[PDB]
């Protein structure tokens, strides 16, 4: 099925909003909720960095590698799971406080993995 | 229950082996393979005979000892193989087919080392299931949380480890070459100026021994020096296994002084404390507060009287002034990494993290980093 309805499903329970960014930096989708720097957290996932912005919102970076970005707000504001599909794009949910990061990312992880086949 | 989950913590020196939901480990024996002396290069010689922990120990006198992890890291594959085989079959007493196993490594353990373990579970022991956690991730969240910065020193390595959320942090995370095995050895030299002969291996067990009855580590390390020299009051005797009977002085404090200053054997690191501060300074602004406030210590080389009031004093001294700083050191901690994979185990919401026979035939060994971090 389509990119939109792969990322779009992703919403629900903890997760609340999702971005498709090509290693570019370009933005093939977002949920409309949210407006992400593609290439601002392109880089993050690329060189590694110690924090990712979104919107005004700080995320430490706690865990990052090829195939995972884990970041969470200290202050309790959420955090942003990313996963990578098949090397072509960078999958990144935004999950609530109270929801667990590790649970997110199997999920975003398969979703990524079926986007692999689409790109 | 036939299936329950298995727990498997392998040390340097020690493995310390369970059950899921149990609240210690049934099993602690010693990380030490023993092969046939003068059979390891031989014509014609197979590796047919060996022996595992308490039994290699026991036959010393016609076996060659090696301990299959140094530092933390598994180095030798092989006789890794027999520690699981002997923990499962005669520690254990289970069929590893049975029983989901979760494992637990060292922190930036290496990727292959990760992807051995994960392959030698499932291809040769056929597990059902397998995880595997960072040691002091474990200890940490047997301690009832999962934000704070870990002590972790046994047998073969010491570290910081700074965690939030059970993740050990970027570039913070530091190893230090200098444990148990180092203060023992150490203990046996300083000996020597008091006029004892401590040397050989089975010599050795005996100062091991005395290490873990009689250290302690002070709180001020030049005014217990002082009083140790002015009078006799720090002073113990030790019965060794002959019957003969030693006095100990001011060893008793400088030999796990050595934590706090590595000097003492000629290593360039700086002393414990400073390594936490090192650690805590490496870590996120926002975080270190909550470092600060939840110092936890694990492992055996913790266990010394007087080091986590030590502690205190020596992260206060080096942290800004208004900073509140606690230290934990749990009673239970020679084993709360393995009561930490006890309780995970366990724990309901833990169980769809277990690695499954199935998505290992899919994945290949490279699922211990989807599933394990
Ligand atoms: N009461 C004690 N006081 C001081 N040292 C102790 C005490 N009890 C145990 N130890 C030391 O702790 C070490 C064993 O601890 P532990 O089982 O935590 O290490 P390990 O997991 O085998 O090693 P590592 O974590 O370094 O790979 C030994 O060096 C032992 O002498
Ligand atoms: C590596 C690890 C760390 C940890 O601290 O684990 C604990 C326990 C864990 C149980 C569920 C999780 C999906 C399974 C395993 C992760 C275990 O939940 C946590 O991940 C979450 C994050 S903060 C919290 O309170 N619970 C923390
Ligand atoms: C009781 C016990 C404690 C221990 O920590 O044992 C472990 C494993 C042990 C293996 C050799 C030893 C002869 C066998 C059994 C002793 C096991 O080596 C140690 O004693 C080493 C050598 S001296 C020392 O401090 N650590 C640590
Ligand atoms: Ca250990």
């Amino acid at each position: 099925m389509s990119l939109e309805q792969l990322a779009g499903r992703l919403i629900s329970g903890d997760i609340g909003a999702t971005a498709v960014i090509k290693m570019t930096g370009e933005i093939i989708y977002q949920s409309p909720n949210w407006s992400v720097d593609g290439v601002h957290a392109i880089n993050v996932y690329k060189n590694r960095e110690p924090s990712i912005i979104i919107q005004g919102v700080k995320y430490s970076v706690i865990d990052v590698n090829e195939d995972r970005l884990i970041a969470t707000n200290v202050g309790g504001q959420g955090h942003i799971v990313g996963a990578v599909a098949g090397g072509k794009a960078l999958l990144i949910g935004y999950v609530s406080p109270n929801g667990d990061a590790r649970t997110a990312y199997i999920q975003i992880d398969k979703t990524a993995r079926q986007l692999s086949k689409i790109l | 229950d036939e299936t329950t989950a298995l727990v498997c913590d392998n040390g340097s020196g020690l493995v310390k082996a369970g059950f899921a939901g149990d609240d210690a480990p049934r099993a602690v024996f010693p990380s030490i393979v023993g092969r046939p002396r003068h059979q390891g290069v031989m014509v014609g010689m197979g590796q047919k005979d060996s022996y595992v922990g308490d039994e290699a120990q026991s036959k010393r006198g016609i076996l060659t000892l090696k301990y299959p992890i140094e530092h933390g890291i598994i180095t030798n594959w092989d006789d890794m193989e027999k520690i699981w085989h002997h923990t499962f079959y005669n520690e254990l007493r289970v069929a590893p087919e049975e029983h989901p196993t979760l494992l637990t490594e060292a922190p930036l353990n290496p990727k292959a080392n990760r992807e051995k373990m994960t392959q030698i579970m499932f291809e040769t022991f056929n597990v059902p299931a397998m995880y595997v956690a960072i040691q002091a991730v474990l200890s940490l969240y047997a301690s009832g949380r999962t934000t704070g910065i870990v002590l972790d020193s046994g047998d073969g390595v010491t570290h910081n480890v700074p965690i939030y959320e059970g993740y050990a942090l970027p570039h913070a995370i530091m190893r230090l070459d200098l444990a148990g095995r180092d203060l023992t050895d150490y203990l046996m030299k300083i000996l020597t100026e008091r006029g004892y002969s401590f040397v050989t291996t089975a010599e050795r067990e005996i100062v091991r021994d005395i290490k873990e009855k009689l250290c302690y580590v002070a709180l001020d390390f030049e005014n217990e020096m002082a009083t140790a020299a002015s009078s006799s009051s720090l002073e113990k005797s030790y019965e060794l296994p002959d019957g003969q009977v030693i006095t100990i002085g001011n060893e008793r404090f400088r030999c796990p002084e050595t934590l706090f200053q590595p000097s003492f054997i000629g290593m360039e690191s700086a002393g414990i404390h400073e390594t936490t501060y090192n650690s805590i300074m490496k870590c996120d602004i926002d975080i270190r507060k909550d470092l600060y406030a939840n110092n936890v210590m694990s492992g055996g080389t913790t266990m010394y009287p007087g080091i986590a009031d030590r502690m205190q004093k020596e992260i206060t001294a080096l942290a800004p002034s208004t900073m509140k700083i606690k230290i934990i050191a749990p009673p239970e901690r020679k084993y709360s990494v393995w009561i930490g994979g006890s309780i995970l185990a366990s724990l309901s919401t833990f169980q769809q993290m277990w690695i499954t026979k199935q998505e290992y035939d899919e994945a290949g060994p490279s699922i211990v980093h989807r599933k394990c971090f």
